[PDB]
RNA sequence: GGUAAAAUGGCUGAGAAGCAUUGGACUGUAAAUCUAAAGACAGGGGUUAGGCCUCUUUUUACCAGCUCCGAGCUCG
């Protein structure tokens, strides 16, 4: 058996992160409720996924399966042969729906262990699934609770007994003794000891922990009336060491629930992740935003019965002993961050020089990452605020709402009300997977704000319909929240397919107050679309998305006020960009200059890039760069070039490291 | 062998220097005469053929030696042998009580400047040229041969200035050999006795005082000894008395 | 002293523990707070006894066994000749500097290994045909390194033909003619220069903290260089940092007109597949 | 005996010259120190007593030596012993191929001017003063003692300039002895090895211990008092002439 | 030139003596090997051709040398060159205080008998044969070359017996040259240093690589072929007489 | 100083050996005369006083030297100075073409046996006696002084045998000095020129005395004794040959 | 910034051992020896019956995921 076993709280139930645990053992690792952004959080805090054998999902809901696709493509790139999922039986239908927009994923193997399946045991832990049905094939009233029991461990032979035993010390005769004392027996012929109690450590009985999910008050009675819980609760059979509760505080204050926890015994602990946590989840993101805020506050705005409230990286050992470890708790202090920024060799003088030198629409860059979420950059996302009362989301990547919630704090509810339409450009992953999170939060925000539930308008390729249709039919009702418009119907040479489509696009123009909306097919993949918005004020914004240097985009987006273009790679790997159907830095600059746009912005930077891109001499007053949570208005265009020196100073070391790596790669290529 | 070797001979327009030049050129080597322009060395250089080039220079002057060495490098491309056969002599007693005469300091300084200071000036300069040669398969870069008379061991009356200059060459031949040993240069000194040079009834008496042969030295014999030193690779750091077993009297 | 039983019983179990123990090392044992540190320390003592006992048996095995020009007095003559060469090198030899400023970053185990490499490096320099003029810069008196050095050399420390000083390299040579050799330098060493002074950091750094030597050099605005290892040989496995004895033997080969393909023969073959 | 003798010692303000002055004055003789004024020889002359007079002069200059000799004649009336213990040394290789360095001609000339030219300048001048002395009943008019280091026979690396100057003194000691034989002046040369002079103690301390250990017997650096003893022995012995004596200790110097 | 000359080489069956014999015979001269019969010199004489004749004789015995000289006169008719390359060596300290050992007198006498007494025995006998030759137009009757090691100037520890024998040859080379000057015989001595003669090329390797490394230039053991070249140069040069030449390579030997 | 020192002088019954004995005894030291019994050394020993003891022995014989050394140890208890002033000389040309005469081998062997073999025989034996002395505070155990004539450098016609024997002493003085350096014994050699010894003693003497540059006279054995005392007192004199000749260079 | 493998501070292994290193010896020609010193498998941790579990560093390889069915460039 394993010698150490402890739990860890990756996410503490906050509105922007959900709840997730992490069971660690020398022989196995387990994960619970892999929600949106869990992959980014675990990667940031250096949580290995190499031996993630099983993933347990407590409820068939997007708040618990949102980041499942990201974990699957990551374990695969990790080389794991087989991964086993446990939870509601709807997972099989969910896995089928995932393949609609993704590939077949032939490499890794997927297995499902529903609650109705027989119990599963491991080399370190026995797990029991408890199906719970709420009061009053898609099933919207099923929640699975887990009761994990550790294996009983033996006791070490008291090595000091060699001074009393007649056994030949240091010989092979210890092996039958070991097989005896560790199992409670003893060879009395070697002395007088008939039992291991004389010369062996007392074996440790297995200590069990229970994970309980109670999404609403409707589940309180089924939890209380469950007979299987009473087997462990009202008994002395290995009293449960710790119970993790993921339920809203309104559920906790209920008397029936309060009596339910207290019946587990006085020694039982209680850990709660109930959206009341006050803990920073993305330390690196907070560090960078605080440092950049020191340059320009407006361009880089700042972010925002006994029981134990959960925190990030909180631990609790089970196998060695049973204590609230609490050694890696994150600590956020802006004073330290600004001190480190101010002590930089060139940051202080650079910002001094810039500062002594001295409206709608506004653009907020929620995410500027290409493929995988990283410590500093999330996946592609962009918010446009046409009017104080209306807004348009330009791309909904995985965990987009989490970044939006962090950026606006308590104002997210008002912001979601102004969300008029969402545009999806080409059906790659990490470009559309965050859509279900937005829709569910939008419904909650409208209910909280007291507004009618009118369906949202979505412009996306028709292939997206099948993905959402299967998820809506099999797993959870979503489609009653949107009114999707095919992207091809908004082409310049497009034709009115149906009057309802014509009615919807007219509603989109009225809702967003735009003069016209246009789309074109870019050369990135099959059914890859750009976009262009023109307001009655006269300003035009063009979004390219994933693409290569194309002529249809240039023709359609002529005389654009602001252009956002993909800048995945640099000039060094233009061959790879052609092979991977992406554009380089100079290619995007050349396309924008040819199109004759007033300003040029870049995003969708590759994972090769850590913090900042290469600032080529071609960077003119029109070419800018994008960072997470930055705000850009039309009046800030002349200011953007002035920010280049301070950004260089704030990132002097890493750009030197990036340049050094590129130089070594070039030297290796030459010497090859 | 000495075929194809390039040699620089100081004071080779007459005396011992010319004799070595005649032999080395005859054996097939190339020689450069380094002597004052007033000695008419260009006549000897023309006589010896195209392998001999006269370089007018003064040993006591650093600039003249450097100019001559550059001429030798330009004409032939390398320097392998350096022979120092240049030197003047004076005869004056240290102090004459009966005549009330004292040795003049200028005479002592002038002899020291040419015989000793001039020899070291050449050696330190040719070695810089000599150091650039590619090492021979035996590890040798070149040979340097000096000339100090037997007065360095047994001076005569009034030969104080000459003995001091020649004595310094004998004493310094060992440190220089150790100095240039790592770079592969052999340094040797020859001690001629009474030789039939222009510098030398007295002649008949002096020739008769030599045990064997009872005659004055032949400069051709001095040239033969120089060739033997060049060919032999194990000869280093020795003073050889080419005198004829003659021990000089007061 | 509970250590007594702690061990005797492990000695009975034979779990790689020393046969005996002394008082001074016993106090060091209780000065180890982690069981792993004690386990590693005990294994270090355990292997020390085994090699000491195993080598003793070799003595027992060995116990089972005119006109001359010279006398067999050769160990004396070689020592005297090397002494004469060293004395000349102390006047005209090219200086070489070992910087002892890394005394703070080395634990006890690495400190002993640094001394052993220094003993080996000095010995190789003495035997060379054209030795360097070894300098011991920043060697603080009565320091950890100085106390260890005088213990190993005993009375020979006062007679070694090398210059040991408490000053710094900058205080003894012009700043222009100083090159600080390090593996992290951006410049690549092309050819050996006889007019320069090379500084080798007396460092071991098993617990790798790269950039220590580079930071020290850049602090005084000194030139830096890195041996052209990759250019001449194909690297497979192992850090590019080399031991002091290997570094001095590489420099000695270069100083004696050797080529790069000959100087790099002293790099361990367990890192370079072969030359290019 | 050396009682009542008057001696002129060149460079007697320090090193070997002072040691002979201390012994000769102690034995009852009179000494005149001849060394550069910057050496502070007047302090030593005052210390030794009224029999010692400091004469500031330069050996390389004819005028300075003549002035000092006149002072010695005025103070004491005669000159009987002349000891040349003055001389500088330099260390530089003839040619350094690796460093591309060549021995400078000025350094060679400067060493030759003091060690060799200076010694002969003194000898030719004192003999004129020495020649006016009435002959002793043994026929002797005086003794002249020179000092040339053992480098004249066995020089080291970079000791080319020093060996050439010392080698000239050894070679010229015989013609001078024959030159002054009719007038009755004995000329001798002493070849000290490694001696504890300031010229040698400038070397680093480790070198001195190694050099002292290289002497076969005694395994120590030379004592200037021993050098003074040898000088007194030469003066007393009337048959010692025209020889170089190596006061080294059977040490043979290595490259 | 050496064409047609007849030479007698003592100890020419091995070592330096054989090297000179090979060169002189190759140049066209005639040689006679004079070495003990146990050395197997007849094999070398047959190898060199009809111009080489082996004469078994002992240098320490007067009768053996006279018999060999008569054989040389009978075979060739004249003797022009005499080379003494025969000699043994011993290594023993004069007195070892720690071991309580004293140098044996028999060892000293045996070395002296062969190296010094044997050399003089040959010289006095060949000259009688050498005196009957008609004088050359240059007045020369022949050349006699001796061999005394560099230990005659700089001996090592335990090399007392060897140095004494070699030192006598160096000292006596001048009186013999003056003795035979009227009759027209030139006497010379060569001082080989560390040459790779059979004896020294038998010491263990580490040793052979040390000694050889101590030579300044060339840093290698002596080549007996080079020794033969020097002998030929002495024969050809008519003005070389009464000198000891150190064929060592500027090596100064240490204790 | 030489007060209280015990010295052994070979051939001290006449010539240079007696002169050193007279001076050393007069200075307060003790001397032992080692010379053949036929020389009448007992008369000189009685004349010099109770500090001089005559030891009849032959240098060429190992037994005689050992017996004499034992007598010196019994009489005085220690040996500190060893002076070798014994030696014979012969005059014969190597080869006389006109007279048809050849140097006899017996004459060469006899001269070599006494001058060179005898000197080394004494040195190797006294050092064993000399090694047992307690080291002086300067590290010295004693001084050994040899005598080889100037013929070792410049021999005359017919002086081949004499030069060979004297030449060996000059050559061997350095290895012996290195041999006895660790035990603390200093070895020196003196090279007298023409001295007024019986070996040298009319027209030839006047001519030879006139040939000396300065002083123009034959050597005085008293001067030779003075040089010996100077060597003993000076502790840094080792491994050198000193020519007590008077700048005379000998002619053929 | 990730993925996988590896890491011998004198050198090779084995998984013990050789070639080496430092101080001393006046060696009788095996000193080809005697004697004293230093022997830590990247660094931390844990455990552990080895041996494994984990963290960090370095070196060397490697780094997108368009799914359907029939019309067969568009249709759901
Ligand atoms: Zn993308
Ligand atoms: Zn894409």
């Amino acid at each position: 058996g394993p010698n150490t076993v402890y739990l860890q709280v990756v996410a503490a139930g906050s509105r922007d992160s959900g709840a997730a645990l992490y069971v660690f053992s020398e022989f196995n690792r387990y994960l619970f409720n892999c929600g949106e952004g869990v992959q980014r959080l675990m990667q940031e805090h250096k949580l290995k996924v190499a031996r993630l054998d099983n993933i347990f999902l407590t409820r068939m809901h997007w708040s618990n399966v949102g980041g499942l696709s990201g974990m699957i493509l990551t374990l695969k790139e990790t080389g794991l042969p087989k991964c086993v999922l446990s939870g509601p039986p709807q997972l099989e239908k969910y896995l089928e729906a995932i393949k609609i927009f993704s590939g077949p994923l032939k490499g890794i193997e997927l297995a499902v262990r529903p609650h109705s399946a027989p119990e599963y045991e491991d080399e370190t832990m026995t797990v029991y699934q408890i199906p719970i049905h709420s009061e009053q094939v898609r099933d919207s009233s099923l929640v699975v609770a887990f009761i994990c029991k550790l294996h009983l461990k033996r006791g070490n032979f008291l090595v000091l007994k060699a001074k009393e035993m007649g056994l030949p010390v240091g010989t092979a005769a210890i092996a039958p003794i070991i097989a005896a004392v560790k199992d409670g027996k003893s060879i009395t012929h070697e002395g007088r000891e008939i039992l291991a109690e004389e010369l062996c450590t007392p074996p440790d009985p297995g200590a069990a922990f229970v994970v309980v999910e109670c999404p609403d008050e409707s589940f309180i009675q089924p939890i209380c009336e469950n007979a299987t819980f009473q087997r462990y609760q009202g008994k002395a059979d290995a009293p449960v060491a710790l119970v993790v509760h993921m339920a809203p505080a309104s559920v906790l204050v209920d008397s029936r629930y309060q009596q339910w926890m207290e019946r587990f015994g006085p020694d039982t602990q209680h850990l709660v992740l109930n959206e009341n946590c006050a803990s920073v989840h993305n330390l690196r993101s907070h560090k960078i935003q605080t440092q950049l805020n020191l340059i320009h506050p407006d361009i880089f705005p700042l972010l925002t019965v006994p029981m134990v409230q959960g925190e990030c990286l909180l631990k609790y050992q089970l196998r060695p002993r049973r204590e609230w470890q609490r050694d890696a708790i994150i600590t956020c202090n802006p004073e330290e961050f600004i001190v480190e920024a101010l002590q930089l060799p060139n940051f202080q003088q650079s910002v001094q020089e810039y500062r002594r030198s001295a409206q709608y629409p506004e653009i907020i860059f929620l995410g500027t990452g290409s493929a995988i979420p990283m410590k500093i950059r999330n996946v592609s996302a962009t918010l446009v605020n046409i009017s104080p009362d209306t807004s348009l989301l330009l791309d909904c990547g995985e965990g987009t709402f989490g970044q939006l919630c962090r950026h606006y704090g308590d104002q997210v509810d008002r912001v979601l009300g102004t969300l008029a339409a969402v545009f999806v450009s080409h059906l790659h992953a990490n470009h559309h997977t965050g859509l279900p999170s937005i829709l569910l939060q939008r419904e909650r925000a409208l209910a909280s704000l007291g507004k009618p539930l009118h369906p949202l308008l979505v412009v996306a390729p028709n292939q997206l319909k099948a993905w959402l249709q299967q998820y809506h039919n099999q797993c959870q009702e979503v489609l009653h929240h949107i009114s999707m418009i095919p992207a091809k119907c908004l082409q310049e040479g497009a034709e009115i397919s149906s009057p309802a489509v014509e009615r919807l696009i007219s509603s989109l123009l009225r809702t967003c107050d735009l003069e016209e909306f246009q789309t074109c097919l870019v050369r990135h993949c099959k059914h890859a679309f750009g976009c262009a918005l023109v307001h009655t004020s006269g300003w035009k914004v063009v979004y390219s998305g994933d693409t290569m240097p194309c002529e249809a985009l240039v023709r359609m987006g002529k005389d654009a006020t602001l252009l956002i273009h993909e800048a995945t790679l640099e000039d060094g790997l233009e061959e790879e960009a052609v092979e991977k159907t992406h554009s380089t830095t100079s290619q995007a600059i050349s396309v924008g200059m040819r199109m004759n746009a007033e300003f040029i912005m870049l995003n969708h930077f590759s994972q090769r890039y850590a913090k900042v891109p290469l600032f080529s001499p071609n960077f003119s007053e029109k070419v800018g760069v994008a960072f997470d949570h930055m705000k850009v208005c039309f009046g800030d265009f002349p200011t953007m070039p002035k920010l280049i020196p301070p950004l260089k100073a704030l990132f002097a070391g890493d750009i030197e490291e990036m340049e050094e790596r590129r130089e070594k790669r070039e030297l290796r290529q030459v010497r090859a | 062998s000495v075929k194809g070797l390039v040699a620089v001979i100081t004071g080779g327009a007459s005396g011992l220097g010319l004799a070595t030049a005649e032999r080395l050129v005859g054996q097939g080597a190339s020689a450069v005469l380094l002597d004052l322009p007033n000695s008419g060395g260009e006549a000897q250089a023309k006589k010896l053929g195209n392998n001999c080039v006269f370089a007018p220079a003064d040993v006591t002057s650093e600039k003249d030696v450097q100019t001559a060495l550059a001429l030798a490098k330009g004409k032939f491309g390398r320097v392998d042998v350096a022979v120092n056969c240049a030197g003047i002599a004076v005869a004056s007693k240290t102090y004459n009580l009966k005549k009330g005469q004292t040795h003049t300091l200028e005479d002592f300084q002038r002899v020291l400047d040419v015989n000793l200071m001039g020899t070291f000036n050449v050696i330190r300069l040719v070695a810089g040229e000599m150091g650039q040669n590619e090492p021979d398969q035996g590890g040798q870069r070149g040979v340097i041969i000096n000339t100090a008379s037997v007065a360095a061991f047994e001076g005569q009356v009034g030969q104080a200035a000459y003995s001091a200059s020649k004595g310094g060459i004998v004493g310094m031949t060992l440190p220089i050999a150790r100095d240039l040993a790592p770079i592969g240069i052999r340094v040797m000194t020859i001690a001629p006795g009474l030789f039939g040079t222009p510098l030398l009834k007295v002649c008949n008496f002096l020739a008769s005082q030599v045990p064997f042969p009872s005659r004055l030295g032949d400069p051709a014999e001095y040239a033969h000894l120089v060739q033997a030193i060049i060919e032999n690779p194990f000869l280093n750091g020795e003073v050889i008395r080419l005198d004829g077993a003659i021990r000089m009297q007061p | 002293a509970a250590t007594r039983e702690f061990i005797e019983m492990w000695r009975l179990l034979g779990r790689e523990v020393p046969e005996h123990i002394t008082e001074e090392e016993l106090k060091t044992l209780m000065e180890c707070v982690s069981n792993t540190a004690k386990k590693k320390y005990l294994k270090y003592l355990y292997t020390k006894e085994k090699v000491k006992k195993a080598r003793q048996i070799k003595k027992e095995m060995k116990a089972a066994a005119k006109n001359f020009l010279f006398l067999r007095l050769w160990d004396r003559n070689m020592d005297i000749a090397m002494g004469w060469k060293g004395a000349q090198a102390m006047q005209f030899g090219q200086p070489l500097v070992f910087d002892m400023a890394y005394e703070n970053y080395m634990k006890r185990k690495e400190l002993q290994n640094t001394v052993s490499q220094l003993l080996e490096s000095e010995g190789w320099n003495r035997r060379n045909v054209d030795p360097f003029h070894i300098y011991f810069c920043n060697l603080k008196i009565d320091g950890a390194l100085h106390r260890e050095l005088v213990k190993r050399y005993q009375e020979k420390w006062d007679k070694l033909l090398l210059t040991s000083t408490e000053k710094s390299h900058v205080d003894l040579f012009p700043k222009d003619s100083i090159i600080y050799l390090t593996a992290d330098s951006p410049n690549v060493m092309t050819t050996f220069r006889h007019d320069k002074v090379y500084v080798i950091g007396s460092f071991v750094d098993k617990s790798m903290q790269p950039g220590t030597s580079l930071a020290k050099a850049k602090r005084l605005n000194l030139a830096t260089e890195c041996l052209p290892l990759d250019k001449y040989l194909q690297w497979e496995i192992g850090n590019k940092n080399l031991t002091l004895d290997q570094m001095i033997r590489i420099l000695l080969c270069l100083k004696n007109n050797g080529n790069w393909q000959e100087a790099l023969q002293f790099v361990p073959k367990r890192k370079h597949t072969g030359f290019l």
